[PDB]
RNA sequence: CGAUGGCCUCCGUUGCCCUCAGCCGAUCGAAAGGGAGUCGGGUUCAGAUCCCCGAAUCCGGAGUGGCGGAGAUGGGCGCCGCGAGGCGUCCAGUGCGGUAACGCGACCGAUCCCGGAGAAGCCGGCGGGAGCCCCGGGGAGAGUUCUCUUUUCUUUGUGAAGGGCAGGGCGCCCUGGAAUGGGUUCGCCCCGAGAGAGGGGCCCGUGCCUUGGAAAGCGUCGCGGUUCCGGCGGCGUCCGGUGAGCUCUCGCUGGCCCUUGAAAAUCCGGGGGAGAGGGUGUAAAUCUCGCGCCGGGCCGUACCCAUAUCCGCAGCAGGUCUCCAAGGUGAACAGCCUCUGGCAUGUUGGAACAAUGUAGGUAAGGGAAGUCGGCAAGCCGGAUCCGUAACUUCGGGAUAAGGAUUGGCUCUAAGGGCUGGCAGCCGACUUAGAACUGGUGCGGACCAGGGGAAUCCG
């Protein structure tokens, strides 16, 4: 049992005005596996950087809006909300576009 | 346990329509709500429908009686006399 | 509606007099035939694919047949 | 019997005769009683079970009945033929299966007769099924993100009519014959007039699956007609669990009656057996079976249905019959707060805050001294645990009277299901006890009996 989701933040790179590292280490410290965020519950859910394409990899039972509501607080966090917009591409797909 | 000390089935009409009343209707309800053998099938299920009827469960017989009571005092004896008048009018 | 559960009476209620069209639905893992009579419509359901489309050929052919796109 | 038309066949149309036989009385009387049969999606400025699309269905009609299937096609004898199969004589054939409940696609039949359905009160308890509510997750979209929150909110489906299967009920049948009595309900109740135990049959199946049906609907993301579009595309419409929960409905069972709780239209079954068909076939009469053909006329249909469409002289605080009914607290359809939906404070606004009013409150000490009169106001009030007198028609009085407790938080104990004295896995609210703790405060708002002793009357 496999479970793969993405995360596609190209517009906002490519306009520059946010740069996916703290989008990658958001996530690496605040994912919480069985309620505990300390070092992804071991290797237990892996993450990946490609360009501009965030990868989450896991087999225990995982949210896609687990992931949705994370980035959602980083788009508050760094004053995003009102500019982006976080919406599925297709299945494992998120991707965030503008208004 | 002995619910009640001297008044029965009229327990239910609480303190009203007087001591001598109640316990005179006593009696009466006690016969009409009991359950009779049918002469018929012998099975204990003779109980009464309305004013004078008197039903069985399962023999599915009905027979007029009394109001209060499967039978009535008159009516036996009225029925002993006339079975005597009928033998001895032919003898 | 009625179902159709053999394969040649279907045909056999197709070359009616009464029937007036043919309509063929293909949905995933089923094949619907639709033959809409005067009281009734019967569907014939065909499982797999190529009894389907080597009996799609099979209707008389004064029989209208429509595809469900 | 007499005449006509249609290939004057067979039937229809009459006119006359024979024969057959009740009416509960013409007729009216219900837009809540009885009363066959239509549902889903879309559409308007205003109409939809009525329009369009798609699926159905009831009733009525048809010379030649339009058609299939049933009635139906067998046996005997003499034969032919190796047989298969085919000839010539007789005889039957208004269906068949199951021990039974009864079943099968139909399975002739009149006057007449019998029966059923229509067609039945109120209340109680319990069980089944839906709708709603609730809990744990997967999606999709939104809200908060100063800190926290795998977070909070919305949404997440299938008609009628057929077919099948669950699931309910049976006062239905067969075997067998039971005390050491047994089965069983919340209660009952049942049994040699046949219980338990096996095996069946029937009815309802509004639930599930399927045909309808994804093609439509809906939720999102994106392209179009720059518009006039049932526009076109992608994805999704998923998996579970529980409940003395509420409403509806079906069923079982009981209680109450000096109360026994509609009629007719219409429809059906049965008993009978008057009649009809053919002489072995091209079978016939006849079919409540399957499909096919035609039609369903007339009237109402907008809107309000009420602190503004009705009646009160009016946009009048009055009156006027009904269906639907979420979350929390709580016994509760009580009161209070909120969601869907709705509204703009009830035929005016602004500024002041005098008297007197109207409607709410609070008062030191006293506590009915006020007044005709405790009028009014005030006291009590829920629940749990104790306790409860005189008198009595023995049922009551009675929540008599009189006491104690009640918050928050952390625990403990007890009360169950499913699978394979035990083990594992799930679980729904309760009840009791204990510790700690707060400025003695805890039915903290709301809801919510003052009490006792006597006389008169009924
Ligand atoms: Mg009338
Ligand atoms: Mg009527
Ligand atoms: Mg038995
Ligand atoms: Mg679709
Ligand atoms: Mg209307
Ligand atoms: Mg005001
Ligand atoms: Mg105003
Ligand atoms: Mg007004
Ligand atoms: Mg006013
Ligand atoms: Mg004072
Ligand atoms: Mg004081
Ligand atoms: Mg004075
Ligand atoms: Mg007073
Ligand atoms: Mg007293
Ligand atoms: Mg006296
Ligand atoms: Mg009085
Ligand atoms: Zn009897």
């Amino acid at each position: 049992q496999l479970l793969k989701f993405t995360l596609d933040c190209t517009h906002p790179v490519e306009d520059g005005i946010m740069d996916a590292a703290n989008f990658e280490q958001f996530l690496q410290e605040r994912i919480k596996v069985n309620g505990k965020a300390g070092n992804l519950g071991g290797g237990v859910v892996s993450l990946e950087r490609s360009k501009s394409k965030i990868t989450v990899t896991s087999e225990v039972p995982f949210s896609k809006r687990y992931l949705k509501y994370l980035t959602k607080k980083y788009l508050k966090k760094n004053n995003l909300r009102d500019w982006l917009r976080v919406v599925a591409n297709t299945k494992e797909s998120y991707e965030l576009r503008y208004f | 346990a002995k619910r009640t000390k001297k008044v029965g089935i009229v327990g239910k009409y609480g303190t009203r329509y007087g001591a001598s009343l109640r316990k005179m209707v006593k009696k009466i309800e006690i016969s009409q709500h009991a359950k009779y053998t049918c002469s018929f099938c012998g099975k204990t299920k003779m109980k009464r429908r309305a004013v004078g009827i008197w039903h069985c469960g399962s023999c599915m017989k009905t027979v007029a009686g009394g109001a209060w009571t499967y039978n009535t005092t008159s009516a036996v004896t009225v029925k002993s006399a006339i079975r005597r008048l009928k033998e001895l009018k032919d003898q | 509606p009625r179902k159709i559960e053999e394969i040649k009476d279907f045909l056999l209620t197709a070359r009616r007099k009464d029937a007036k069209s043919v309509k063929i639905k293909k949905n995933k893992d089923n094949v619907k035939f639709k033959v809409r009579c005067s009281r009734y419509l019967y569907t014939l359901v065909i499982t797999d694919k190529e009894k389907a489309e080597k009996l799609k050929q099979s209707l008389p052919p004064g029989l209208a047949v429509k595809e469900l796109k």
